[PDB]
DNA sequence: CTGACCTTTGACCTAGTTTG
DNA sequence: CAAACTAGGTCAAAGGTCAG
């Protein structure tokens, strides 16, 4: 979720 | 006295058509006349060592055609003038690798390595005669099973407790043991003895541990453990079944094994990295430290060199070799988080009193 | 000639150290070359005949090895400037980016590890799920290995990367002065004495990231990789801007061991202060816990 | 303190 | 994926070569 | 000739294929 976040832009 | 081959590199067997080479190249090509054999051309220079020789049929009967190897110059007789080149390889040009400094770096070398034979009975060599089958010995009783260790438990024996800890239980002499050929290796270490004998035993305390794994994967392999002197095999998959507890407990061991033998490191090499973990001045309790740390920086600076020119072609080994002793480090402190639910929910742990000395505030 | 001690079919010669028929044989040597894991849907309690052999192979396999089938035995197949990892982007990257109390700055300083990551050369470069990985195996490790450098010009305690000068007592009585000490000493100290620059540090960092062990890369023979480059690379520069140093690379990567067994006590820790729930521990610190 | 005496013994 | 079927290897053994 | 070696044959055992 969040680290998936910080690498998903 | 004890030459190698031109085209492999593996022993030589003698002097084959004009060229020292294996009893395995001497047929390969004496087969590729006798038939004419045209293996199919690859431009690829492919390295010729011990494994890759039957990789390409093509460049190995290239190879040695290409360092003498013919059907004609085969010289036949007795050794006429061995001198010339009975003085080895590096002969002339041994008074220039014999020295300067790492004339001594290789004597170190040889100094573990010969202890180091002397200290350890079941050496690498050995254990894999054995995991190879080409020994003259009887395949060891493999145990995958209760039927299998309810026989073999009997077949070499010196109290039912219960599987689970007979096994585990019952190796502890084993332990003990290791840590005392250690120990006696650990003395053959150039300034060991020196450094205050109360780092002496804290480098050991830390010590045996890492390096107990590091042995207890030379008789590992994928699918087993050799055991008894080498004489019996347990499976991995057996063992991954004891009870509970019991079953994760050689697993972190067998990953680690797999990977520390893709190196593929010998005794020659296994000799000095050991002699490296026991002077690690990164230990707990450690205030002689620079002496400690003096040591191993000339014992690294010999496995270095030891790495190259026995491990010629393989890429960064030193660095990946080195970074072997971080796994090393979380398999003890995770085997001791284990040790630990033990002596919480089991009530038979009972360990022998050295193992007892050694665990007793390590992590 | 004899009988296959794996299914009783005929055996025609002994084959990895045991009598198997041609079919075992074949099998057992398939499963040693392709590195295969089988997995019994039953009891591993199957049995092998010369028909139904094939209806398992977990435990066919399993019956090579207590026949004493040697895996060993199965040969190999036959068959078939020095900046990938620029020592800059790596110190660039370990620049642009800088009880309760530590937590704090953990948190914090975990969104600016996946800063620092992204900086550090191919690692953005290679699948998601693998930057998650590689980001989750070791966020304690790197962090660790950062502050404890950055505490390395203050003494006995540490400077957390939000301006908390956390002296060894405050701890030892704080309940977690058992590893703060190793933390100190077998970290700062030893860096401190070494006077471990920032680009090495960075490198270190970065051959944690990429670390090939990791459980579930996709490819972890491409992490094993960069990896490597880093060895390389690090190596090349304690060989120019450290001459005098031979020794140096060696004691850079052995700075190492420590950093994963502390690592390891730190994470154990956190739990039994997690789900416990008496301290508090921010968002980005539960989903790597 | 039992290992000091494998280390002090030929 | 299996496995009947077919080619290579190379560890030994042996009969013939050459040196002292 | 005895002693010191080797080309060459030998066959168990390990490698490769590719219908089924
Ligand atoms: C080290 C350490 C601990 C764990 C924290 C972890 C895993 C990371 C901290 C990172 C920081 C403080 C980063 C920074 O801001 O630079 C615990 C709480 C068990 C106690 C004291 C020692
Ligand atoms: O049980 C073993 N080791 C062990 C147990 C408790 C604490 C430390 C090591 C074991 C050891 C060895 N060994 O040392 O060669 C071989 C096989 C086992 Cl199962
Ligand atoms: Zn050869
Ligand atoms: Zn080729
Ligand atoms: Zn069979
Ligand atoms: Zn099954």
């Amino acid at each position: 979720k969040i680290l998936h976040r910080l690498l998903q832009d | 006295m004890a030459i190698e081959c031109r085209v492999c590199g593996d022993k030589a067997s003698g002097f084959h058509y004009g060229v020292h080479a294996c009893e395995g190249c001497k047929g390969f090509f004496r087969r590729t006349i006798r038939l004419k054999l045209i293996y199919d051309r690859c431009d690829l220079n492919c390295r010729i060592h011990k494994k890759s020789r039957n990789k390409c049929q093509y460049c190995r009967f290239q190879k040695c055609l290409a360092v003498g190897m013919s059907h004609n110059a085969i010289r036949f007789g007795r050794m006429p003038q061995a001198e010339k080149e009975k003085l080895l390889a590096e002969i002339s040009s041994d008074i220039d690798q014999l020295n300067p400094e790492s004339a001594d770096l290789r004597a170190l070398a040889k100094h573990l390595y010969d202890s180091y034979i002397k200290s350890f009975p079941l050496t690498k060599a050995k254990a894999r005669a054995i995991l190879t089958g080409k020994t003259t010995d009887k395949s060891p009783f493999v145990i995958y099973d209760m039927n299998s260790l309810m026989m073999g438990e009997d077949k070499i024996k010196f109290q039912s407790k219960e599987v689970a800890i007979r096994i585990f239980q019952g190796c502890q002499f084993r332990s003990v043991e290791a840590v005392q050929e250690i120990t006696e290796y650990a003395k053959s270490i150039p300034g060991f003895v020196n450094l205050d004998l109360n780092d002496q035993v804290t480098l050991l305390k830390y010590g045996v541990h890492e390096i107990i794994y590091t042995m207890l994967a030379s008789l590992m392999n994928k699918d087993g453990v050799l055991i008894s002197e080498g004489q019996g095999f347990m499976t991995r998959e057996f063992l991954k079944s004891l009870r509970k507890p019991f079953g994760d407990f050689m697993e972190p061991k067998f990953e680690f094994a797999v990977k520390f033998n893709a190196l593929e490191l010998d005794d020659s090499d296994l000799a000095i990295f050991i002699a490296v973990i026991i002077l690690s001045g990164d230990r707990p309790g450690l205030l002689n430290v620079k002496p400690i740390e003096d040591i191993q920086d000339n014992l690294l600076q010999a496995l270095e060199l030891q790495l190259k020119l026995n491990h010629p072609e393989s890429s960064q080994l030193f660095a990946k070799l080195l970074q072997k002793m971080t796994d090393l480090r979380q398999i003890v402190t995770e085997h001791v988080q284990l040790l630990q639910v033990i002596k919480k929910t089991e009530t038979d742990m009972s360990l022998h009193p050295l193992l007892q000395e050694i665990y007793k505030d390590l992590y | 000639k004899h009988i296959c001690a794996i299914c009783g079919d005929r055996s025609s010669g002994k084959h990895y150290g045991v009598y198997s028929c041609e079919g075992c044989k074949g099998f057992f040597k398939r499963t040693v070359r392709k590195d295969l894991t089988y997995t019994c849907r039953d009891n591993k309690d199957c049995l092998i005949d010369k028909r139904q052999r094939n209806r398992c192979q977990y435990c066919r396999y399993q019956k090579c090895l207590a026949m004493g089938m040697k895996r060993e035995a199965v040969q190999e197949e036959r068959q078939r400037a020095n900046e990938d990892m620029p020592v800059e982007r790596i110190l660039e990257a370990e620049l642009a980016v800088e009880v309760t109390n530590i937590c704090q700055a953990a948190d914090k300083q975990l969104f600016t590890l996946v800063e620092w990551a992204k900086r550090i050369p191919h690692f953005s470069e290679l699948p998601l799920d693998d930057q998650v990985i590689l980001l989750r195996a070791g966020w304690n490790e790197l962090l660790i290995a950062s502050f404890s450098h950055r505490s390395i010009a203050v003494k006995d305690g540490i400077l957390l990367a939000t301006g908390l000068h956390v002296h060894r007592n405050s701890a030892h009585s704080a309940g977690v002065g058992a590893i703060f000490d190793r933390v100190l000493t077998e970290l700062v100290s030893k860096m401190r004495d070494m006077q471990m620059d920032k680009t090495e540090l960075g490198c270190l960092r970065a051959i944690v990231l990429f670390n090939p062990d990791s459980k579930g890369l996709s490819n972890p023979a491409e992490v094993e990789a960069l990896r490597e480059k880093v060895y390389a690379s690090l190596e090349a520069y304690c060989k120019h801007k450290y001459p005098e140093q031979p020794g140096r690379f060696a004691k850079l990567l052995l700075r190492l061991p420590a950093l994963r067994s502390i690592g390891l006590k730190c994470l154990e820790h956190l739990f039994f202060f997690k789900l416990i729930g008496d301290t508090p521990i921010d968002t980005f610190l539960m989903e790597m816990l």
